[PDB]
């Protein structure tokens, strides 16, 4: 059966200033199938409050979800994404490059 | 401008786990407002736009029926795809079916769509023309004879040509506040070197609404395309989208780069340069 | 608005 791997981008909804309010998103998208594991994690641990979009697909069929959370970024903590899906072998991680 | 209307549905089995997982998303243009999810506890149809949530309660109790009967007949489907395939009861599957309509500039019909996916390929699909069914496996025949002889296309056709681009007028009139809008990008470009010879200008397009955006590169007003990153356009979190468009700019050479930016709401397509 | 017919593969 057709498996495809996700691609990922970590990025903040505004650009992102220390001391102002925030979202922190996960993009995760043309991937098959649908199940898939996305933590964001800060300085290394999972995030606990952390919401996702309702499963959509595109013209491929491939899905996409975002996964968000509010946060402040700061010049010291850092943040990232970890996905897992059938086609990784084990967890990707993409860190946040407020630059990306 | 043009308009479109569209519902996703995504229907996967979970052997020895319980009912299907159902989830159903319907969008106008790039704005959800619409889902349903089996999961949950309202087990409604429930609102993701503003401009919807005063439809009242005829609106969604019947649209909570009908999506729990769309829940239904792809919990049916699982079973059926499963026995077309010859495949065994332990293996999770995927079912997944779009329909909709676009209307062009003039707000009149211009295509309808009404297709299904069995695990991430393309199983079958209603034609232009919505008369006629394109069906590429042998299982999918089957499909294709019983909708034949069951006259779903015409059953089809009359709602995509007449209640679905109603709908998407009365929702384009309600919500056009954030459907008739366009919010146009707000562009920058960073800088970052690599090394001492060479540094990657980056040109990048925020908050913009609707998706449909086109960044390029060009040197000396040459397009750059086999040499600029592109990332997908993703979504801010907010109904906007975001995008960005990257070269390798040696030393001495960022006066020959230009960023153009074409996109709806612009009043006329950006020209930026590193200067 | 929904497609109000059932449709079965």
């Amino acid at each position: 059966m057709i498996q495809r791997t996700p691609k990922i981008q970590v990025y903040s909804r505004h650009p992102a200033e220390n001391g102002k309010s925030n979202f922190l998103n996960c993009y995760v998208s043309g991937f098959h199938p649908s199940d898939i594991e996305v933590d964001l994690l800060k300085n290394g641990e999972r995030i606990e409050k952390v919401e996702h979009s309702d499963l959509s697909f595109s013209k491929d069929w491939s899905f996409y979800l975002l996964y968000y959370t509010e946060f402040t970024p700061t010049e010291k903590d850092e943040y990232a994404c970890r996905v897992n899906h059938v086609t990784l072998s084990q967890p990707k991680i993409v860190k946040w490059d407020r630059d990306m | 401008g043009s308009h479109s209307m569209r519902y996703f549905f995504t229907s996967v089995s979970r052997p020895g786990r319980g009912e299907p997982r159902f989830i159903a998303v319907g969008y106008v243009d790039d704005t959800q407002f619409v889902r349903f999810d089996s999961d949950a506890a309202s087990q409604r149809m429930e609102p993701r736009a503003p401009w919807i949530e005063q439809e009242g309660p005829e609106y969604w109790d019947g649209q909570t029926r009908a999506v729990k009967a769309h829940s239904q007949t792809h919990r049916v489907d699982l079973g059926t795809l499963r026995g077309y395939y010859n495949q065994s009861e332990a293996g999770s599957h995927t079912v997944q079916r779009m329909y909709g309509c676009d209307v062009g500039s003039d707000w009149r019909f211009l295509r309808g769509y009404h297709q299904y996916a069995y695990d991430g390929k393309d199983y079958i699909a209603l034609k232009e023309d919505l008369r006629s069914w394109t069906a590429a496996d042998m299982a999918a025949q089957t499909t294709k004879h019983k909708w034949e002889a069951a006259h779903v296309a015409e059953q089809l056709r009359a709602y995509l040509e007449g209640t679905c681009v109603e709908w998407l007028r009365r929702y384009l009139e309600n919500g056009k506040e954030t459907l008739q809008r366009t919010d146009a990008p707000k562009t920058h470009m960073t800088h970052h070197a690599v090394s001492d010879h060479e540094a990657t200008l980056r040109c990048w397009a925020l908050s913009f609404y609707p998706a449909e955006i086109t960044l390029t590169w060009q040197r000396d007003g040459e397009d750059q395309t086999q040499d600029t990153e592109l990332v997908e356009t993703r979504p801010a979190g907010d109904g906007t989208f975001q995008k960005w468009a990257a070269v390798v700019v040696p030393s001495g050479q960022e006066q020959r780069y230009t960023c153009h930016v074409q996109h709806e709401g612009l009043p006329k397509p950006l020209t930026l340069r590193w200067e | 608005l929904l497609f109000g017919y059932p449709v079965y593969v």
